[PDB]
């Protein structure tokens, strides 16, 4: 198998935001990291003026602006998830914009396991060095010196093997690291002086201090105050030698602080973002001394209001703050001195679209037939929404349906002209005994409502967050919630299907649930519930008690195929309108993903790769045809054709395995040979057969066959289409020839970027074509289109024929 | 406070962060009783189940057949079984370990897997003490001064397909390398994590030397060759189908010994040996500050401190019992005393050259037991290794399998496949 | 009060607007497609020597230089 | 063998092979029993070392009991069964 992976929608989630003087010494820049993409903006009178979008051949893990001595303006240090490190300089010769790779190199160590709280990259205030925390028990030091032709990086052993967060302190003679670490005694704070000469750590300027158990973040307070602020779940603390201040504001206890931003250059004010979306101001009371020095008198936090759930907060200028979001839309907000009728000092100026995370999606011909439309489940919690995406002639068009709760599953019921959506809302228990909703949502504002009156499970804590699961019936035109069916107390709706079963002429909404009690962490009981939505009303038809969690559900030749924990079970729909077990498959670990094509079933396991089952209609039982013996932790699966299967794995790679054609024995026929490997760089949650392009109605013989859309955590939408061996061999030579002409920022080889990579193995990319690199041929200059060596100079006959999809 | 599995799965969908490291505090997803997956039940031979392979596809076991013929000579077999969750285990390979070997005492055997090289496994076997040259009614009786070490490298069953060139079953990488050496007191320590830190290479401490043994297979492609040594002893040998004495074989018997020119599949056996006494004398002569005071050395103990497979460097510590004249200070007569010291030496596997890293000071033994000296020296090595410990990536570790059910240390309770969260309950 | 917020330029955001209800999927930044190759001043390289081996070698050199203090104090 | 010894208060990274290397210089060992936690696959920090000669065990106890190993003072004592 040979495939063509192309971007339909670029990642929309904001992974990191940084400010400085990169494009010019006078220009105030905003740099946004959207996974692999670096967006450069200049803060102007009109707002944010776009500069250029840098497409890195790597996931941006570290993005920091710094200015060494004598340097005209700031330099940018980038570290990728594949450990490619670079120092970048912005150059503009009138109209010609160029990014210079000052220093490049890979900083991966064969030894060392990646750390729990992931890659951390810090730069010394005096720009004496770069400090990397990649692996447990190691601190990488990159000395900053332009005099030598090489930047000789070295590791210093860190006794504290479980580091939570680290910062370089200000006002120090020698570079000093301050860090929070975990050990059996709990969490603590520690300091170390870094010696570039001896290549070791020296005694820290201030002794070990016992910090809060949930102390997650370290703030390096600039040169006037000095020291470090530590933020936990219940408290905020300041530390600078013998100086110590701790505050326990009951307001911050409700939700975890996840991001911070220094507002004032001296460090008097800090913005603090909540998991709830709440915005805070941390105030550091100044204390001017006769010596000329300054100390900290007090600490105070003030609630400013609400924003989108922030990943990164960034003060820009004149009270304007950039709210970088990954679970919702990003925003430009205004901090006003006067509060509104609600009591909020924050006012939204602009909203920027984020489709991510895409947890589920479906392809439907909504407005007119033949023209496909994507209907996704987007965001999480108060940022939860439905996004209707289409290729609109007069590029991509997005309609937002806010739900103010987490959308989970989506299916379409054409006969009912509506969508069946699974949703979860967070409810907190009060002194009343019963739980109360934090804010109104799609499940509480529905026109008609119903509660599960099931008695099947015949035989709570204050402040504790509980999930309330509902099946929402949404109109396809208005996108109004017609009905909301609340499932049982502690019941979690996991899977959803819309189909006709057996000889029954009615189309049903089928929901696979799981009981989640606070007492037990394991799913030991669930239900499969059959509902019918008629003339405005939703009715419960049947229920079947299962001995676990109903992870996946697929209609299978008029039968209901379901995955209950490690079991793959087939059900029949009786004339008594009940579900009856036909056959079972038990050889699984966590059967989370199921796909069907004819009598064949593709089983995706969370821990044990993929398995192919064939249902035998004569024997009325399953047969394990083939297995992918390779270890893979799966995120999503898809059936490309009868003998080729597409898989998405936890290390953001794509794979394709096929039934062995040169297999002679029965054992060799049971082996699924991986014939396609590609590093996508995205975490795929859903695969869909579909196109956003019109059926035919005037079309020519396409170079590609098949059409598989996919949704990712970053909001990226992509297509996978199968190619011919002739088309693949043509585009493969083209891809390698384009790499000799198309240069790479940070000098990262494209072949390296696209290589299948895991903590166990690294193999080159095979059976896959990077559609984005091939399509970049239309954007380069005519004299540089010299990648063609036997004639047909105008290769625009191809590439433009490839852009025709999406 | 342990979280619900479904809350964790919900977090994966919105974060894009899925890993075994993240789920480490989660209980096993599936537990199978050995009884329910084993065939021919009631008393199915002497199968001592060792554990899972790194890939999680094979479950390994072994047999120790004593054979009551009065004299009793032990026979050891290694088995590979295909695992399939709730389905019964299927035997894929039955191999005999240490062929033509007179095993007088029950060996403690350990099966090891290399960090990334999955094509072959290594089996270490050792007795408590060597069998003598005498007999005392009840039994053979042991030699308290010697111990036997048996080392066998066996090829792992192919993942499937290729080399259908059967010409009648048997295959191409169905090779077996096996060796045997004797050790003296203080009996060298067993360090499988370090001895196998470099793929296809095993470091062996024979009391008198450190032997680096590389076993590799090559097709008639001239692209690759020599990992050991790109002066001290080096021996390279070639073998085709149809100093530590290593006798090669197929899955049953001997292959033809060939020389370079052979066009087809070929095996290579390399051995780089470092002589301890030469190293000790060279360090004292050129780098020890007390080298003038030195007379002779009574005994030595070598412990590996680190193996760097990227730079092909082996860091060893040498515990030395020696005789030396005390400091030139005159407090009467200056008779040579017995001292203990330690020398740190870095051995380059590419050049074969060794470099002095550290030379310890002379410490007076003052009527201590030789055992007390070696025990204290080995505690100092454990201390150093533990102190400089840096956690490594999973799937780069050395899989060490043991089941001392027959060695009064009692049987194992669980055989776990941690990456798939699967337990075989014995 | 809590507000007396940093001003880098009074002109910044004074003329701002797009005026639309919660919508902007504008990928206005032009993609940077490099063709011209410019050399690098440096290449980031990792020190090959093991941390234990590095420490034992320099600690021995510290002890040796401490012994070369001879011919008086 | 004449003497069984309880070895306790060990660091969880200390292996059966390390215990053999540290106790073997005193004399012949009949068996080593490092206790493993089934649920984790790591050590319980204790075990049993049976020597072939009681005098070797007594000397091992004298020199190893109360002394540090990986910064943790080792506990060695006589045990029946
Ligand atoms: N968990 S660990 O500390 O990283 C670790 C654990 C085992 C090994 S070993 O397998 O190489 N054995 C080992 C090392 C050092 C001294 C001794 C003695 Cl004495 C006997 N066996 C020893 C290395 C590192």
């Amino acid at each position: 198998s040979y495939n063509y992976v192309v971007t339909a929608q670029k990642p929309t989630a904001v992974n990191g935001c940084v400010t400085g003087h990169f494009t010019s010494a006078e220009d105030l820049n905003l740099l946004i990291a959207k996974n692999t993409r670096l967006e450069i903006y200049v803060v102007t009178a009109e707002g944010l003026r776009p500069v250029k979008e840098v497409g890195m051949y790597g996931k941006i893990a570290v993005m920091e602006l710094f200015r060494p001595k004598g340097e005209s303006k700031d330099l940018l240090f980038i570290l990728t998830a594949k450990y490619n490190a670079c120092i970048l300089e912005y150059k503009q010769s009138g109209e010609s914009i160029d990014i210079i790779t000052r220093a490049h190199g890979n900083v991966q160590d064969r030894i060392g396991r990646p750390s729990e709280t992931g890659i951390i990259g810090i730069i010394d205030p005096e720009c004496r060095m770069i400090g990397l925390r990649l692996y447990d028990g190691l601190f990488k030091v990159i000395p900053l010196d332009r005099d030598n032709k090489e930047l000789k990086a070295f590791n210093i052993r860190l006794e504290e093997l479980h580091v939570i967060d680290v910062k370089f302190l200000y006002g120090c003679q020698a570079p000093t690291i301050c860090f929070v670490y975990q050990d059996p005694q709990g969490r603590h704070v520690k300091t170390y002086e870094v010696s570039l000469r001896e290549k070791e750590f020296n005694k820290g300027p201030w002794k070990q201090e016992n910090v809060e158990a949930e102390a997650s973040m370290v703030i390096a307070v600039p040169e006037p105050f000095g020291g470090a602020i530590i933020i936990g779940q219940e408290s905020i603390t300041y530390h600078n030698g013998d100086k110590y201040l701790a505050i326990a504001p009951p307001i911050i206890k409700q939700s975890t602080i996840v991001c911070h931003n220094r507002v004032d250059p001296n460090g008097s004010r800090y913005l603090l973002g909540d998991m709830e979306g709440r915005l805070f101001m941390l105030l550091l009371e100044k204390e001017e001394q006769m010596d000329g020095t300054v100390t900290l008198k007090d600490l105070r936090v003030e609630l400013l209001g609400e924003t989108s759930i922030a990943e990164c907060l960034t003060y820009l200028d004149n009270g304007v703050v950039f709210v970088g979001s990954r679970l919702g839309d990003s925003q430009l907000v205004k901090l006003n001195v006067d509060s509104n009728e609600q009591g909020s000092y924050v006012v939204a100026m602009e909203t920027f679209t984020n489709l991510g995370p895409i947890v589920d999606m479906c392809v439907v011909d909504l407005e007119r037939q033949g023209q496909g439309q994507l209907v996704t489940c987007s965001g999480a919690f108060k940022e939860g929404s439905l996004r209707i995406i289409r290729n609109g002639i007069g590029k991509l068009h997005i309609r937002t349906v806010p739900l103010y709760e987490s959308p989970r599953k989506i299916c379409y019921q054409e006969v009912s002209q509506c969508f069946g959506v699974l949703s979860s809302r967070i409810e907190v228990q009060d002194t009343s005994g019963g739980t109360t909703a934090l804010r109104p949502s799609a499940s509480t504002q529905a026109l008609s409502s119903s509660v599960s009156s099931s008695k099947l499970f015949s035989s709570t804590s204050f402040g504790e967050e509980v999930e309330v699961h509902n099946l929402l019936i949404i109109d396809q035109h208005t996108f109004e919630v017609l009905h909301a069916h609340q499932f049982l107390q502690n019941e979690y709706a996991l899977s959803l299907v819309s189909c006709k079963l057996g000889k029954d002429p009615n189309t049903y909404f089928i929901v696979g649930t799981a009981m989640v009690y606070p007492e037990e962490a394991e799913p030991k009981q669930g239900r499969i519930v059959v509902f019918q939505y008629s003339d405005g009303k939703l009715q419960t038809v049947a229920e079947k008690e299962v001995k676990g969690a109903v992870y996946s559900m697929v209609e299978f030749n008029g039968k209901l195929l379901a995955s209950i924990n490690s079991t793959v079970r087939l059900y029949e729909w009786t004339t008594e309108k009940e579900l009856r077990t036909e056959c079972n498959h038990y050889n699984n670990i966590m059967a989370l993903y199921l796909k069907t094509k004819g009598d064949f079933i593709l089983v995706g396991d969370l821990m044990r790769s993929v398995l192919l089952l064939a249902y035998k209609p004569m024997e009325g039982n399953f047969e394990e045809i083939a297995r992918d013996f390779n270890p893979n932790w799966m995120s999503a699966v898809e059936i490309l054709d009868d003998d080729n299967f597409l898989g998405a794995e936890n290390a953001f790679n794509l794979f394709v395995c096929q039934k062995d054609s040169a297999a002679t024995t029965d054992e060799e026929r049971q082996h699924l040979q991986e014939v396609g490997l590609f590093h996508l760089g995205e975490f795929v949650n859903v695969f869909c057969h579909g196109s956003l392009v019109m059926q035919n109605l005037g079309e020519t013989s396409t170079p590609t066959q098949g059409s598989v859309l996919f949704g990712t955590v970053n909001g990226m939408i992509g297509l996978v289409t199968s190619l011919s061996e002739s088309w693949y061999n043509l585009l493969l030579d083209m891809q390698n020839r384009l790499n000799k002409v198309i240069k790479s920022v940070g000098k990262i080889e494209h072949s390296f970027w696209r290589s299948f990579h895991t903590e166990r193995k690294t193999e080159p990319a095979t059976g896959f074509i990077d559609g984005d690199l091939i399509e970049s041929f239309l954007d380069i200059s005519r004299p540089k289109m010299q990648e063609v060596v036997a004639t047909a100079d105008d290769l625009i006959k191809v590439v433009e024929e490839l852009t025709r999809i999406h | 406070r342990r979280e619900h599995v479904l809350k964790q799965l919900e977090r994966v969908k919105i974060s894009g962060q899925l890993s075994p490291r993240l789920f480490r505090k989660l209980p096993p997803r599936v537990c199978v009783s050995l009884k329910n997956i084993v065939d021919e039940d009631f008393l199915y031979a002497g199968h001592i189940f060792l554990g899972f392979s790194k890939c999680g596809r094979y479950v390994l076991s072994y047999t120790s057949s004593s054979g009551d013929d009065d004299f009793s000579f032990y026979i050891y077999h290694l088995y590979w079984w295909e695992f399939n969750v709730h389905s019964k285990l299927k035997l894929v390979r039955q191999v005999r370990l240490f062929q033509d070997e007179e095993i007088y005492s029950d060996l403690y055997l350990t099966v090891c897997e290399w960090p990334s090289d999955a094509s072959k496994v290594i089996v270490f076997g050792f007795n408590t003490r060597s069998a003598n040259g005498m007999l005392m009614n009840m039994m053979m009786m042991s030699d308290e001064n010697h111990r036997d070490i048996y080392v066998s490298t066996v090829a792992v069953p192919p993942p499937g397909r290729c080399a259908a060139c059967q010409d009648a079953q048997c295959l191409r990488h169905g090779f077996m390398l096996h060796t045997k050496y004797q050790v003296v007191y203080p009996f060298p320590t067993f360090q499988p994590a370090f001895q196998l830190k470099k793929d296809q290479v095993v470091l062996l401490n024979t009391s008198y030397s450190l032997v680096a043994c590389a076993v590799s297979v090559h097709s008639a492609g001239d692209r690759s060759f020599c990992q050991i040594l790109y002066y001290v002893n080096y021996t390279k040998l070639y073998y085709v189908l149809e100093f530590v004495v290593t006798d090669l074989r197929g899955r049953n018997l001997r292959p033809m010994r060939e020389r370079t020119a052979v066009q087809g599949q070929y095996l290579t056996v390399e051995q780089l040996t470092l002589d301890f006494e030469y190293v000790i004398n060279e360090v004292i002569r050129h780098d020890a500050t007390w080298g003038h005071q030195f007379c002779s050395f009574s005994d030595y103990d070598i412990v590996i401190l680190e193996v760097c497979p990227e730079t092909n460097q082996v860091l060893i510590n040498i515990g030395l019992l020696l005789l030396a004249f005390p400091s030139p200070t005159e407090e009467g007569q200056l008779r040579p005393k017995t001292y203990h010291t330690s020398l740190k030496v870095a051995w380059d596997l590419n050049t074969g050259i060794f470099e002095t890293v550290s030379v310890g000071d002379l410490t007076e033994v003052k009527g201590q037991t030789s055992g007390s000296v070696w025990s204290s020296y080995r505690k100092s090595c454990v201390d150093m290794v533990m102190k400089w410990l840096v956690p490594e990536s999973s799937g780069r570790y050395v899989n060490r399998m043991t089941n001392e059910a027959l060695h009064k240390g009692c049987s194992l309770k669980v055989l776990a496949d941690s990456e798939r969260y699967t337990w075989i309950v014995l | 009060f809590l507000k007396g917020l940093p001003v880098y330029n009074k002109s910044n955001f004074s003329r701002f607007h797009a005026d639309s209800v919660c919508k902007a999927s504008n990928r206005r930044p032009s993609v940077y497609l490099p063709t011209r190759e410019y050399p690098s001043e440096q290449i980031i390289v990792t020190e090959k020597t093991n941390i234990l081996l590095r420490y034992l070698h320099q600690q021995w050199d510290k002890k040796n230089a401490a012994k070369k203090r001879d011919q008086e104090q | 063998g004449p003497m069984r010894l309880y070895v306790g208060s060990l660091h969880f990274n200390i292996t059966e092979d390390m215990l053999r290397g540290i106790f073997e210089p005193f004399g012949r060992i009949e068996s080593i029993q490092l206790m493993m936690d089934s649920e984790t696959g790591r050590s319980k920090g204790y075990g049993f070392i049976t020597f072939s000669d009681s005098e070797c065990a007594k000397k091992a106890l004298e020199q190893l009991n109360g002394f540090e190993l990986a910064g943790r003072p080792m506990k060695v004592g006589h045990v029946t069964e």
